[PDB]
């Protein structure tokens, strides 16, 4: 899966 | 009308209740604040959690508007308003960037094909409010809350009572209740 | 020439300080 906003938001 | 470390926390308070309250209508306001302070103060935060919150803010002001039912062009000129085609950081690294700019094509995209009509729009949009709902803001939220906490950390010691004396210059000889939004910010910065 | 000399002497736009004071009150 290529990085979406929400995932990138959710990480870390 | 003020400035100094009144100023910054007047609007941190004002953004730290927007989130809070999760009122969309006002997400510009948060995103002007957080770019007037990343203009000033590079290194309040590290430039990925900077992004990772204003594109969340972004993403949001773009997905309400779809959700609320505003006409496609509108949608689009909204989107293109906040991601556009082009285009800073001691350590603004380039896998940070990489996974920075690879969310905001894939955002871009699927907001493209939604205005496309596809013969399951309905499916997609539940899909969209869940992927940018509750456990999304919670996170955003989050985010803004350690950046508060730097800027804290950079501003003298907090006098509670600018507001109250500010407000009272702006709007002389009427009675002003006090703000629970600005009570909120000084309790969950832990002032004294 | 410090981070926290940096950011006490920031301005803000007039209008986004006209938003947060009426949006407190």
């Amino acid at each position: 899966k290529r990085m979406t906003i929400s995932r990138l938001v959710l990480e870390e | 009308l003020v400035a100094g470390p009144a100023a910054l926390r007047f609007a941190a308070a004002a953004s730290w209740q927007v989130v809070r309250g999760r009122c969309v209508e006002h997400f510009p306001r948060v995103l002007e604040f957080l770019r007037s302070l990343r203009a000033v103060a590079p290194g309040l935060v590290r430039y990925r959690h900077h992004e990772r919150l204003c594109m969340g803010l972004k993403a949001k002001v773009v997905v309400e508007l779809i959700l609320q039912g505003r006409p496609w062009a509108q949608v689009l000129k909204a989107l293109n308003h906040h991601f556009p085609e082009s285009g800073r950081d001691p350590k603004a690294t380039k896998q940070d960037l990489r996974k920075i700019l690879e969310a905001q094509e894939t955002f871009y995209q699927q907001v493209k094909q939604l205005s496309e009509a596809p013969v399951d729009l309905a499916s997609k949009l539940q899909e969209l409010e869940q992927e940018y709902g509750e456990p999304f803001l919670a996170a955003m939220e989050k985010l803004l809350f350690e950046y508060l906490c730097q800027l804290e950390k950079a501003l003298p010691t907090p006098q509670a009572q600018q507001l109250q004396d500010v407000l009272s210059w702006m709007q002389p000889g009427v009675s002003i209740t006090s703000s629970l939004a600005w009570r909120q910010y000084g309790v969950d910065m832990g002032w004294l | 020439s410090s981070l926290c000399a940096r950011v006490q002497a920031a301005r803000l736009p007039p209008q986004l300080m006209a938003w947060a004071l009426h949006f407190l009150m």
